[PDB]
């Protein structure tokens, strides 16, 4: 059953909880974001009439994995705390010293089944180490990141069971990488209820062997950040060099995503800049203008009473290569029967002027151009 | 014909009781109750009857109009004694080792019954199923009806929706229908030692052998059945005397909070 | 190589099955019997074995406990006033404990695997036994229902399942009496059968061991049909004290009911916290005729988040 469909048939004192913990998506970093409630039951008797379900089914991704974990209340007892089953994970040992908001349960707030899940998959993280520790080897890049904070305690990890033949593990570990992608812009999805989610950028590294040989690594993004930095299929990473030095390899990937994040975000605020100024000056007429990237304007201004449009079309590299400027006219088109207009790129510029000396300039070039621009269209196009 | 099924627990008990005695044969019932219509017509079945299979065998599940003529006249008696508008609305049995589903034989004698009436519905309960691949034990019931194929006779399943409705407590008849089951064994082995006896010209012998495989039956539905009854009647008098004593509490610690509270 | 077979009465099964059905949730309660080690007595087998052990653990009566958490907080820990409260269920030996979970996977939950192990601990009963229960509807249709059961016990810190029987008069109860009669033409066998008959065969045809057994069997039905009377008079009085609690609930749940801008605050802040002195006065409202400002008041007071950079 789809979230959105699930929420009309949960039991209106319990509904809360899993309306909080749906809308924060995720619990830990995730990296798949295939979160989901699956089966739900009614766990009461069937005569028990309207909404009622309180027994579900929750997948909680996980490091590139999902755990399927059963979680039990009582409609009649809504107060009460849940119950878990973590699936065919039989040997997990979560300890329950650790479960502050499950000790301290209290409905008073909605996020509680969240703060608990949400400390519950830390406990998780723990229990791999656990079973991770029993392979060896691969603890030394374990503890060596751990050492580091900043990284150490943004992590998740995972250890795959013993292959029947030849007893190797497959592992692997899940980063969230410090970078501020606070500035990153927005873009506008087709479904708009839809949510891009937390703008991180997560590292996945995955080992096949019980060693340090033949290593995988991967950078799953953030769909605003994919956006931004212009597709996944059109950035490359550093190879896993070999040996163990994760501690060496992540801050290379760190240094060259914030290097491309700052080029980029650098190239929208100067974008913003312009726009801004420029419907500081001229908004009193403004047309359109793409609100969500500021890649284009589109002005309407007057000349003794005769109308006309302004394009500004502004490049990626903005703060180097001069906008494009546009003029067409409102009464012509020309014989093929597009809209007549006449294009300027090579005209009065400086890349490092601020927005304010652009629109000087602009209304400016268009106080000297625009009665040339006219004359020429009452000249050629047709009404 | 009947769109819904609701069971009052008081006599889902008699039959699970009744289903659970015996794994060696199969045994029927009898649902007594009313229709109904709401929100639909429902079937609300509120006692049964035990009954005793002469034929017995494999699949070999019917019950005889003369058993029906009985249902009828207790169908009265209780109807005038509960003013309830009680007629024989459905019947059971059990399928113990076996699948709930019905067979082709048991939805026949459904459709032979519903020749009766339409609204006639039937259950069945599959007992112990023993698995011990999944080393668990498992015990399911359905309900149905009948209806004609496209083709000749050949009559098809068709499901019912069944619910159990919350009977929190014990209606006496339910237990007047529960007591009723060591009768009708103690009853069957009577008889079939009458019907032993009737060619008197025999051993002696082996009278006293056939009197000993009496007396050897009779102790072990004793030991069986009649005492694991009687102790669970006991041990829930002893829950109703503790049930009634936190209750009484309760009742108190709730009229000390709605006097002095406001 | 020990096994641990569970045994059941199906009365006892019935009474756990109908407590549940009445309940409209989860319940619990606990098992009561006594456990018998018996030495397995090999069939075929050699003198080369390791002759198993069963611990037959007989369930005689339960106890259900008519409210979750009575004798455990959310982490599984028992606290004092369960033992007392279990004692106060005046009992004779516990052997398990059973809970009915509505639509739920057959294996333990991560409470009740804390909760077994701490009664282990707190009764002193290393061998204790849970009885899971999941009741579920297959079909959508609710034409068909499942109740599926199974035992778990604690061998290496995991529970591994366990097997259990239901105990009814289909075991063994072997109905013989021989027909035809096994006549003899002698003499001295019917002399010896004849002079010793009227010793328990009677006078009047008849046997005495059958009367004897039927007069029994007629005192235990009375037996039945007294307990049954007793049984029904306090089902009534349970249930009008049932109804006087339910309806003082109500009351209880009733009384306690009855005795208890849409304006852009972020943008607000964020402008005044982003022009301290200077011009100020920017707000977001305006003249609807002519292009001057009118001022606004905000709250001006709220606590911002997220205060981050204008341009880089
Ligand atoms: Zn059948």
């Amino acid at each position: 059953m789809s979230p959105e469909i699930a929420l009309n048939r949960i039991s209106p004192m319990l509904s809360p909880f899993i309306s909080s913990v749906v809308r924060n998506g995720k619990v830990g970093l995730d990296a798949t974001n295939c979160l989901r409630i699956t089966d739900l039951k009614s766990g009461c008797t069937s005569l028990t009439p309207g909404p009622n379900c309180d027994r579900f089914k929750l997948h909680i991704p996980y490091a590139g994995e999902t755990l399927k974990w059963d979680i039990i209340f009582n409609a009649q007892y809504p107060e009460l705390p849940p119950d878990f089953i973590f699936g065919e994970d039989a040997e997990f040992l979560p300890d329950p010293s650790a479960l502050h908001n499950l000790a301290s349960w209290n409905p008073s707030n909605p996020e509680c089944l969240l703060l608990v899940v949400k400390e519950l998959v830390q406990q998780y993280h723990q229990f791999q180490c656990g079973r991770l520790r029993e392979s060896s080897r691969l603890m030394f890049e374990y503890q060596t990141l751990l050492e580091e904070p900043q990284y150490g305690e943004n992590m998740e990890i995972y250890a795959g069971k013993k292959n029947n033949w030849t007893g190797e593990f497959s592992a692997r570990f899940l980063l969230k990488l410090p970078v501020d992608f606070s500035n990153i812009p927005t873009y506008l999805l087709k479904d708009v209820n839809e949510d891009p989610g937390e703008d991180v950028a997560l590292l996945s590294v995955s080992f096949e062997d019980t060693e340090a040989t033949q290593v995988y690594p991967k950078l799953y993004l953030s769909p605003r950040i994919e956006h931004a930095l212009g597709g996944s299929s059109a950035l490359h990473i550093p190879a896993f060099p070999g040996g163990g030095c994760l501690i060496d390899y992540v801050p290379q990937v760190c240094h060259l995503l914030t290097n491309k994040v700052q080029y980029v975000i650098q190239g929208y605020h100067k974008r913003r800049e312009y726009i801004a100024a420029f419907l500081s000056h001229f908004g009193t007429g403004v047309v359109e203008y793409d609100a969500e990237g500021f890649t284009k304007l589109t002005l309407l201004l007057m000349w003794k009473d005769f109308c006309f449009l302004v394009h500004i079309d502004l490049p990626l590299f903005f703060p180097r290569d001069q906008p494009t400027l546009t003029f067409q006219s409102v009464y012509h088109f020309t014989n093929s029967g597009q809209l007549y207009s006449q294009a300027q790129k090579n005209y009065p510029y400086s890349p490092r002027w601020d927005g304010n000396e652009m629109a000087k300039r602009a209304k400016a070039y268009f106080k000297t151009f625009v009665p040339q621009f006219q004359e020429a269209a009452f000249a050629n196009g047709k009404l | 014909a009947v769109q819904a099924v609701h069971l009052e627990s008081d006599a889902f008990l008699v039959c699970l009781n009744h289903a659970l005695s015996t794994e060696k044969e199969e045994v029927m019932g009898l649902c007594i109750g009313e229709l109904n219509d709401d929100i639909i017509r429902i079937v609300h079945i509120h006692s049964v009857i035990i009954l005793r299979r002469s034929d017995k065998r494999k699949d070999r599940v019917e019950i005889s109009p003369e058993q029906l003529s009985a249902a009828s006249t207790e169908a009265e008696r209780l109807a005038e004694l509960t003013g309830r508008p009680m007629r024989v609305v459905g019947w059971y049995h059990s399928h113990p080792h076996i699948t709930v589903w019905p067979s082709h034989v048991d939805v026949r004698t459904q459709a032979m019954y519903q020749m009766m009436d339409q609204g006639f519905v039937g259950l069945i309960f599959s007992c112990f199923i023993e698995d011990k691949n999944t080393k668990t034990g498992r015990v399911l019931y359905t309900c149905f009806q009948s209806i004609q194929a496209q083709k000749s006779s050949e009559y098809e399943r068709i499901e019912i929706p069944i619910h159990i409705v919350p009977h929190i407590t014990i209606g006496k008849v339910c237990l007047e229908s529960a007591v009723e089951l060591p009768k009708i064994l103690c009853q069957e082995e009577q008889d079939a030692y009458r019907r032993i006896h009737s060619l008197t010209h025999l051993d002696s012998v082996t009278k006293i052998h056939n009197g000993s495989v009496f007396t050897k039956n009779l102790c072990s539905q004793m030991s069986a059945v009649s005492g694991p009854l009687l102790q669970w009647l006991e041990d829930r008098l002893e829950q109703n005397q503790q049930h009634l004593q936190e209750l009484q509490q309760e009742k108190e610690e709730l009229m000390e909070e709605l006097s002095s509270l406001e | 190589g020990e096994s641990t077979l569970g045994v059941l009465s199906g009365f006892v099964l019935g009474a756990l099955t109908f407590h549940h059905l009445n309940t409209d949730s989860d319940t619990e309660g606990f098992l009561l019997g006594e456990m018998k080690g018996e030495a397995k007595n090999s069939i075929t087998d050699s003198q080369m074995d390791n002759v198993k052990v069963v611990y037959t653990i007989d369930i005689q009566k339960y106890i259900p406990c008519y409210r979750l958490f009575s004798f455990y907080n959310s982490l599984g820990e028992v606290n004092e006033h369960a033992l007392k409260k279990v004692l106060s269920n005046v009992r004779k030996t516990v052997v398990g404990w059973y809970k009915f979970r509505r639509h739920s996977d057959q294996i333990m939950t991560f409470r009740e695997q804390l909760l077994h192990r701490n009664l282990q601990t707190h009764l002193s009963s290393p061998e204790l036994v849970f009885l899971l229960l999941t009741p579920s509807i297959t079909t959508e249709s609710c034409s068909t229902h499942c109740l599926e059961h199974a035992l778990y016990k604690p061998q290496r810190g995991l529970f591994h399942r366990v097997p259990l029987v239901v105990t009814n008069l289909g075991m063994s109860d072997q109905l013989g009496y021989k027909t035809e009669p096994a006549s003899c033409t002698s003499t001295v066998f019917s002399r010896a059968v004849r002079t010793h008959s009227s010793q328990f065969f009677n006078e009047d045809g008849s046997l005495k061991e059958v009367h004897k057994i039927n007069e029994m069997y007629a005192a235990v039905q009375e037996e039945l049909k007294s307990i049954c009377q007793k049984v029904e008079q306090s089902e009534r009085e349970v249930e009008k004290l049932l109804m006087d609690v339910n309806q003082l609930k109500e009351v209880r749940r009733t009384q306690q009911a009855r005795a208890t801008p849409q304006e852009n605050i972020l943008l607000c802040q964020a402008l005044r916290t982003f022009f301290p002195e200077s011009e100020v006065l920017h707000s977001c409202v305006i003249s609807l005729k002519n292009r001057h400002i009118s001022p606004s008041g905000c709250n001006v007071n709220h606590h911002v988040d997220v205060v981050d950079q204008l341009t880089l």
